[PDB]
């Protein structure tokens, strides 16, 4: 018999993104080639099958630095990290291939699905 | 607020 | 020119609640009288003006245990912690006064607003 | 997915 506040989840995500922009309580650095991205492990786990696997591992859960596969494009990662914290995906003709490949590696099934649909249309 |  | 995934914020919150139920990456214990509640500092900050103030404080940001004011009712806190992680508020005739008082202390303005509306109706 |  609960009541529900419709905007609550969106408002929580907006505040987590504000914490990220101000580098508050970030507990991991994701290294993609020369580029570094600060984030919250819990947000990464909630969005990605790959980060979920990494941070539930008894040894990796304690690492402050995670290095991604050298094939991963920093721009594709940046677009996906922004999507994790906002629900908004900056999908463009010039980045769609790098975004789909990064989403497949990160195991973000809904992003992979929209990339496959957008590629099929063109 | 709504009835879910 | 971004696209948006409607269910993303709700799905993120659902996964953060799953991490909470399994005690994964919880980094703080909230003590309310004899009762203890494990949570994620970032989720508490995103939902509460009080926790936002506590965990942005240069000294308190590093505490693993936070003791609430002895006037705070553990049941009222539990109902509010569940709301933070689910968007669902278990508001009942028998708990509304304890929920409103706890939401005022935690600075959760939308919960305070619905409690005032529900009390006014009765 | 939608146009926000
Ligand atoms: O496409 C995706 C997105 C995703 C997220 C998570 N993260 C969780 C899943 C569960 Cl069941 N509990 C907790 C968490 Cl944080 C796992 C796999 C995938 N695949
Ligand atoms: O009723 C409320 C809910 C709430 C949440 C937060 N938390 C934040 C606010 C900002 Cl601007 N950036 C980041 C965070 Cl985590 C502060 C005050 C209140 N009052
Ligand atoms: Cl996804
Ligand atoms: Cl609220």
């Amino acid at each position: 018999s609960c009541i529900q506040f419709t905007r609550h989840a969106s408002d929580v995500l907006l505040n987590l993104n504000r914490l990220r922009s101000r580098d508050i309580l970030t507990d991991v650095v994701i290294v993609v080639s020369r580029e570094q991205f600060r984030a919250h492990k819990t947000v990464l786990m909630a969005c990605s099958g790959l980060f979920y696997s990494i941070f539930t591992d008894q040894l990796k859960c304690n690492l402050s630095v995670i290095n991604l596969d050298p094939e991963i494009n920093p721009e594709g990662f940046c677009i996906l990290l922004d999507f994790m914290y906002t629900s908004r995906l900056n999908l463009r003709e010039g980045n769609i291939m790098a975004v789909m490949a990064t989403a497949m590696y990160l195991q973000m099934e809904h992003v992979v699905d929209t990339c496959r649909k957008f590629i099929k249309a063109s | 607020w709504v009835i879910p």
